[PDB]
């Protein structure tokens, strides 16, 4: 009720992103949503003495057929002062990935309720573009806490633990976990009583509220539990070709930079001459105990490898073709925290992007149950195809960073 | 008196840390005082500006101009200083409108709002650093000194607040009126519609009754201005629109200026005149900015330029947009990187049209050359209509998937069909994914000493066969490629090739079809020719057997 103070990092002015082309349907949807929160006192129409901007656009949550705002605050959240004030910060819940059942939430209705220091509300200026730009685009910026921006959780966290305090205390083994505007709530029941908790806790949401939210309602289910990795592994294989002993050694010579033992003298020994690549060549004794020490190698862990949470984690993502992928999310080159691939990439079987789009976001969530942040993405796609059409597919209330990868990595092989 | 509204004031400050401008009036003649004073008595008298006591310390200096062809003078306040330290505007006119996105009108009326203009104040608080004096007759008095009431013409302010106060004045009569549109540029209102033309004029006594609760007159004597309008180098007309004349000068000797407004304009033409080519002309620009050097055209430009005056032989004109029908965009290859494209909703009726040049860089293909044109039209599309055309390209349904399903990266293209006008886009070799049974296996390699550029290429075979060559000028990654380019002239129609060269496998996995690289050319010119090619890559100097043999002898 009474606003905290807030402040952009010194030295640093206001955001001055341009809006990026909207379609017809979005412009209309857009409208509608920012009429409703003008009269409800959400936002207020701003003059031309306010020269900042953030993109705006709007998008469909998973399952959904309600348009939802979504605000691109990425640089207002890189410009906006840090809040360590209360708490140092809220250390991160390691035990969240290793329940049963995590359910996400979109909460993001809640920080409406608190207003935004006066003084700060010019920085989260936006447009609604026109079709055209026949009509001049309509300026608003944010009367209270908006859905998107960093601050956002961090100012409301006092109010949501007194919210949720009740639950907690009647069910201690649930974990619960804010990001953003997303809450993860995670237990160990079987589902039908998971689902019930669910809707137990977003009765205390309602209940205060009243005292009426678009998406609460939805929920999006994750299992971390059975998430899966992708360790390094080698063929077996009765009849090597050339080729197929060459692909091996490559392979190894690649795992040799993330595993010390890894030996390939006796296997590269075995294509002594100059021969064709479909000859079958039968592995000696001497070869086949090099191959079975480095198998032995490849089961144990990666060394040295360690999460440091003042660093950027780092994701790439290899396309595998048949609408497959895989990923790696480091923070030291040949130091993987986690690896995966997936196959299952849903309503996108003749759309690659679309594929990407969703995996994008799929990592991301992991990242944010596992570490609490988003990863950099480094994407096998060029800049303009992505950015022309990413935000068709995009489902999710944040948004991470991406690079573009131009030149083909030799890497994808050896996760293929 | 009948009350009028206010129109409400834009709070402004100058930029963080800066204070207002205190510039030294210069020197001016008693003529030009005397037309100063007398311009700003009159200035005065209407509310413009306001005499202001000696306590102010801020200024701005004040000219007296005379107006070309007359015994009268003009005064001009130049506000440069006060503009470097006024804080940033939001700038509505960034994006104009593009012809091809308006709507068909039947009638569109001009009113003149240039005496509104003065009915918007200057924010009180901010009307101090506006200040500027009147030298006086012979120094021996005090200068006059004023500060400004409104929005002074030059101020960096002024055309923003202007424009944001006129739309939001305006806002409520456009949205409780759908049936017209209303455009501000300058200090006119432009006002269209569909209506029979007696309505139409009651809308705009309407407009004008409105504008009247602020106090804002317009001349009832209407506007000279009248379809067609010349407006950001357009022509608009009820019903059609285009860029106004295209004049490509003759000349006998071509300057870089020359050029540079030559492509300008032919830059500007290819939006509604379908096929303008630039890259002849542009590639004489290259590197170069004396402005006035000469440059001798190529015979290729010539050619070019010759085709684009047929091009601009006569006038064309777009149609605009009819929002009930689907948009359709047809796209051409050209040759040399240079893409054509066409969108229309009707067959042989463009809204406008367009082109692309391909990006420069070392390798490219023209599927990938097809897929960024597809791009830039779609986000084109975006701005101007709201919505993605339909397609229509020159490349098999075929070819695509080939193209997408195989290609490393993640690649789309929205719904499209294909049109059968060559030359068509295809794909010009495609690698095996196996190694390929009875089919010669060739392991390459090259290196060259980084001192005197000395290098070998070469190869060896399982049948025994050997090439090494002898090399200068030359660099490891060249040595690299050329010994790939022997391997395939060397071999038969099927062929496998085995290469530690990480340089020469990022190139060729990205599959292209031309580059800057001649010996890159080659390569693909091979390939091209090739029935079957399976390229495999192994790690050097791990004693691979071909690998090692063939590395020896190009290290030597
Ligand atoms: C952008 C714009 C520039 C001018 C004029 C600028 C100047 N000078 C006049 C108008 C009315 C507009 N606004 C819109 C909006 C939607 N459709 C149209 N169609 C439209 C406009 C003019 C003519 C004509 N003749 C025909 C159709 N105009
Ligand atoms: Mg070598």
């Amino acid at each position: 009720i009474e606003t905290v103070p807030v402040k952009l990092k010194p030295g640093m002015d206001g955001p001055k992103v341009k809006q990026w082309p909207l379609t017809e349907e979005k412009i209309k949807a857009l409208v509608e949503i920012c009429t409703e929160m003008e009269k409800e006192g959400k936002i207020s129409k701003i003059g031309p003495e306010n020269p900042y901007n953030t993109p705006v656009f709007a998008i469909k949550k998973k399952d959904s057929t309600k348009w939802r705002k979504l605000v691109d605050f990425r640089e207002l959240n890189k410009r906006t002062q840090d809040f360590w004030e209360v708490q140092l910060g809220i250390p991160h819940p390691a035990g969240l990935k290793k329940k049963k059942s995590v359910t996400v939430l979109d909460v993001g209705d809640a920080y409406f309720s608190v207003p935004l220091d006066e003084d700060f509300r010019k920085y989260t200026a936006f447009t609604i573009p026109s079709i055209n730009n026949e009509t001049p685009g309509i300026r608003y910026q944010y009367n209270v806490l908006p859905q998107g921006w960093k601050g956002s959780p961090a100012i409301f966290q006092s109010s949501m633990t007194k919210i949720l305090e009740p639950f907690k205390k009647q069910n201690p083994d649930i974990v619960i976990y804010q990001y953003m505007d997303d809450l993860y709530v995670g237990s160990d029941l079987e589902i039908g009583q998971h689902r019930t908790k669910i809707e137990e806790l977003r009765q205390h949401l309602l209940r205060w509220g009243l005292t009426e939210p678009p998406f609460l309602w939805m929920g999006y289910e994750l299992h971390p539990d059975k998430w899966t990795v992708q360790p390094i592994v080698l063929p077996e294989k009765d009849s090597w070709t050339v080729n197929d002993i060459q692909k091996l050694v490559g392979k190894l010579n690649w795992a040799s930079q993330i595993y010390p033992g890894i030996k390939v003298r006796q296997l590269s020994k075995l294509l002594r001459g100059t021969k064709a690549l479909t000859e079958v060549i039968p592995l000696t004794e001497e070869a086949e105990l090099e191959l079975a020490e480095n198998r032995e190698i490849l089961k144990e862990p990666v060394h040295g490898v360690y999460y440091d949470p003042s660093k950027d984690l780092i994701a790439e993502i290899q396309k595998q073709g048949q609408g497959q992928w895989t990923y790696q999310i480091y923070q030291e080159p040949f130091k993987n925290l986690k690896t995966g691939k997936y196959a299952r990439m849903r309503g996108a079987h003749t759309n690659d992007v679309k594929q990407l789009t969703e995996a994008v976001q799929k990592i991301t969530t992991e990242s944010i149950v596992i570490w609490g942040k988003t990863p950099k993405f480094k994407l096998p796609i060029q800049k303009e195809t992505w950015e022309t059409w990413w935000t068709e597919y995009w489902q999710a209330t944040w948004i991470p960073e991406w690079e573009f990868v131009n030149t083909p990595p030799l890497v994808k092989l050896w996760y293929q | 008196m009948v009350p009028i509204s206010p129109i409400e004031t834009v709070p402004v400050k100058l930029k963080p840390g800066m204070d207002g401008p205190k510039v030294k009036q210069w020197p001016l003649t008693e003529e030009k005082i005397k037309a100063l004073v007398e311009i700003c008595t009159e200035m005065e008298k209407e509310g413009k500006i306001s005499k202001i006591g000696p306590e102010n310390p801020y200024n701005t200096p004040v000219f007296a101009i005379k107006k070309k062809d007359s015994t009268k003078w003009r005064k001009l306040v130049d506000f440069r200083e006060l503009n470097k330290r006024t804080q940033d505007f939001w700038e509505v006119q960034l994006g104009i409108p593009h012809p091809a996105g308006l709507k068909k009108k039947k009638s569109v009326t001009v009113l003149d709002v240039g005496d509104a203009y003065f009915s918007v104040p200057l924010d009180e608080d901010f009307r101090k650093y506006t200040a500027f004096t009147i030298p006086s007759i012979n120094n021996e008095t005090p200068g006059i000194r004023y500060q400004y009431n409104v929005l002074p013409q030059g101020w960096k302010g002024s055309p923003a607040i202007f424009q944001s106060s006129m739309t939001k004045i305006l806002e409520p009569f456009a949205a409780q009126n759908p049936d017209i549109v209303i455009y501000q540029y300058m200090d006119d209102l432009y006002v269209g519609s569909d209506l029979e033309i007696g309505q139409h004029r009651t809308k705009i006594e309407e407009l004008r009754q409105h504008l009247l609760r602020w106090g804002l007159t317009t001349p009832d004597k209407k506007h000279q201005k009248e379809p067609p309008f010349l407006w950001m180098g357009y022509e608009l007309h009820p019903d059609k629109w285009t860029v106004q004349p295209i004049v490509l000068p003759e000349k006998d000797s071509w300057t870089v200026n020359d050029i540079q407004k030559l492509v300008g304009k032919l830059n500007w033409a290819s939006q509604i005149y379908p096929g303008i080519k630039v890259r002849q002309l542009s590639k004489l620009l290259r590197g170069t900015k004396a402005l006035t050097e000469v440059i001798p055209l190529t015979e290729e430009a010539e050619l070019e330029l010759a085709e684009n005056r047929e091009i601009l032989k006569e006038p064309v004109h777009g149609v605009y947009y009819d929002p009930s029908k689907d948009l359709i965009a047809e796209i051409q290859k050209q040759g040399q990187g240079q893409w054509t494209y066409q969108i229309y909703q009707e067959p042989f009726k463009n809204l406008k049209t367009g082109k692309y040049a391909r990006m420069r860089g070392a390798h490219t293909n023209d599927v990938k050359q097809l897929t960024e044109a597809v791009q830039k039209i779609t986000t084109e599309s975006i701005v101007i209509w709201g919505k993605t055309p339909k397609f229509k390209l020159p490349i098999q349904k075929e070819t695509w998937e080939t193209w997408w399903t195989e290609y490393w990266q993640a690649t789309w293209i929205p719904e499209w069909e294909f049109v059968n006008t060559p030359p068509l886009v295809k794909l010009w070799y495609q690698l095996e994914k196996e190694p390929i049974v009875g089919a010669e296996t060739f392991y390459v390699d090259g290196a060259a000493n980084r001192e005197t550029k000395l290098g070998k290429a070469g190869y060896v075979t399982n049948k025994g066969r050997q090439k090494v060559v002898p090399l200068t000028n030359t660099t490891n990654q060249k040595t690299e490629l050329q010994a790939i380019y022997l391997a395939l002239q060397d071999s038969g129609l099927e062929v496998n090739i085995v290469t530690d060269s990480q340089y020469a496998l990022g190139i060729i996995q990205a599959q292209p079809d031309k580059s800057e690289s001649e010996l890159v050319n080659q390569i693909i010119e091979q390939l091209i020719k090739k029935e079957k090619v399976y390229l495999a890559w192994v790690p050097a100097h791990k004693g691979i057997g071909g690998n090692e043999q063939v590395d020896k002898l190009v290290s030597a």
